[PDB]
């Protein structure tokens, strides 16, 4: 669990650094609600696909910087 | 940048096409790493792809702009600019060499290193290491 925390905070780490908003915003579907309701420890015991889908997004576009966007690729080949 | 996005958010300016070109392009998996950056952009790649652009006007104006403490240098980008661009002061060219042998060869980010040796023909043995990504 402990472990499970940290890569949850790792992600957020990850997102504060640039343009998560505006991906947000434009992405959010029908799926939003569930979304929007989702609570710390939704993430900490996580709710795996929406994330892998949002990753991805961040990945594929231009926002993740650097060696950021290397990371999630490696955690999503991680764990997802 | 003629295909989506923003549509980029600002006016269509050779500058912003490539801001566009290096933050949407790969500089950029989920972005990062060892450039110099200052409010999200790296000044002096933005100089590096301007120049390679051929707009080596905006590529002056952008360090003019550009919050930095290399001063010396910028003087040096103009009148390379100001001249047919083989900026030959019977002056100082000698003095940004030294500069660049003592502090710039053996470190820094590595579009400043390109913009220095481009510009200065600094160092004749010949090669960029981090961004020659083209033949």
């Amino acid at each position: 669990l402990v472990r499970k925390s940290y890569q949850a905070l790792a992600l957020w780490k990850l997102l504060c650094e640039h343009q998560f908003t505006i991906i947000v915003a434009e992405l959010q579907k029908e799926l939003q609600e569930q979304l929007k309701i989702t609570t710390f420890k939704d993430l900490v015991i996580r709710d795996k696909e929406l994330t892998g889908a949002l990753i991805a997004s961040l990945i594929n576009c231009y926002i993740r910087d650097n060696a950021a966007v290397d990371g999630i690729s490696l955690h999503l080949q991680d764990i997802c | 940048v003629f295909g989506n996005l923003h549509q980029l958010g600002g006016v269509p300016g050779t500058y912003q096409l490539v801001r566009s070109f290096l933050n949407i392009k790969l500089p950029a998996p989920l972005p990062g790493l060892q450039d110099g950056e200052v409010e999200g952009h790296p000044v002096w790649a933005l100089i590096y792809y301007c120049m390679r652009c051929g707009d080596l006007l905006a590529a002056s104006q952008v360090v003019n702009r550009a919050q930095h403490q290399l001063g010396e240098f910028k003087t040096w980008f103009q009148e390379y600019m100001n001249s047919k661009d083989r900026r030959l002061s019977p002056a100082t060219e000698n003095k940004l060499r030294l500069h660049y042998r003592r502090a710039l060869r053996n470190n820094t980010d590595p579009y400043k290193r390109a913009v220095y040796c481009i510009i200065g023909r600094c160092d004749v043995t010949d090669n960029q290491s981090e961004v020659a990504d083209k033949t």
